[PDB]
């Protein structure tokens, strides 16, 4: 039950949240037994696994003539969450808000049912140290090793290709077009040219929409590798 | 730097495609490469090479390949403020 929900959580990608001007990433597992959610902000993590025992008190409480047991609950819930986490510009009637008062953060999600209320608060607290090892640190040096293998077959397959060039440059041939001609390809001075010029650009973090949009997969492969007698004539 | 050594392989293929529209023919059959193809390569890697590629081990890694990459986006974002 509870680690089941614990193993959806760490094999989900992250999405992206805007709510009152403000940008939040957030993993969300829903089943019809409870939820795991975990959110951060680039600067905090928050995490809440809820079971039902607290569901069918805190649905009653938001929504006072509200009658749902705990799975249609959850369910609306899902319905509600996945198609804004999955993409986004989707239109939808949700609406979210975020708050702290102390060093908890309350998530208000506001929703319209089909024409009536669906309120849910998430009272996240702050992650344990294992939880965001686990879900960023671990995944991320992952990826960034992951990348550095990519990098360094990329260059192996142009010095291939500059092999080839040399050998088709020296057959004595030459271009109908001129302009396509290619310097050779050197790994240190690609280096150094990146590093003095677009580095800044490239590793800007920003509000974390970047890491959505381009590094998924890579991290969702990352996680799932980490969670798995003749005698006389005769003789 | 994948995407650039991405556009970069590209560049050397629309080259290396104009060479063989010149009637060109190489002396060493054995040089001759495939066309690159950014999906197929990424879908072989994923699954022959990042099971062994992405292991963190006990941090030795880290600290020996990706060093000067962590340095350089620290100064950017001391930089930044």
């Amino acid at each position: 039950v509870m680690e089941e929900l614990e193993q959806g959580l760490l094999m989900q990608p992250w999405a992206w949240l805007q709510l009152a001007e403000n940008s939040l990433l957030a993993k969300v597992f829903i089943t019809k037994q409870g939820y795991a959610l975990l959110v951060s902000d680039l600067q905090q993590v928050w995490h809440e696994q809820v079971d039902t025992s607290v569901v069918s008190q805190r649905a009653k409480e938001l929504n006072k003539r509200l009658t749902a047991p705990p799975a249609a609950f959850l369910c609306h819930l899902d319905n509600l969450l996945r198609p804004l986490l999955k993409d986004a510009a989707h239109p939808s009637e949700a609406t979210f808000s975020c708050d702290c008062v102390a060093d908890a953060l309350i998530l208000r999600v506001r929703s319209e049912l089909s024409g009536l209320p669906f309120y849910w608060n998430f009272h996240c607290m702050l992650a344990s140290p294992s939880l965001v090892s686990q879900h960023l640190i671990r995944p991320l040096m992952g990826m960034s090793l992951a990348l550095q293998c990519q990098v360094r077959e990329l260059a192996t397959l142009l010095h291939m290709k500059d092999l080839e060039i040399q050998d088709y440059q020296e057959s004595g041939a030459t271009l109908i077009r001129d302009r396509l001609k290619t310097e050779p390809f050197e790994e240190n001075s690609f280096l150094e040219q990146f590093m003095i010029e677009k580095l800044p650009e490239a590793c800007s973090i920003g509000d974390g929409k970047p890491f959505v949009m381009n590094l998924q997969d890579l991290y969702m492969a990352v996680t799932t590798q980490e969670v798995q007698k003749p005698r006389g004539l005769f003789s | 730097q994948v995407r650039e050594l991405a556009t970069l392989l590209h560049m050397k293929d629309l080259e290396i495609q104009d060479y063989q529209e010149s009637g060109a023919t190489l002396i060493r059959d054995r040089l001759k490469t495939e066309p690159f193809e950014e999906n197929s390569f990424l879908e072989q890697f994923m699954i022959e090479k990042l099971p062994e590629a992405c292991s963190i081990g006990d941090g030795k890694p880290f600290v020996m390949n990706l060093q000067d990459l962590y340095m350089a986006v620290t100064t950017q974002e001391v930089q930044v403020g």
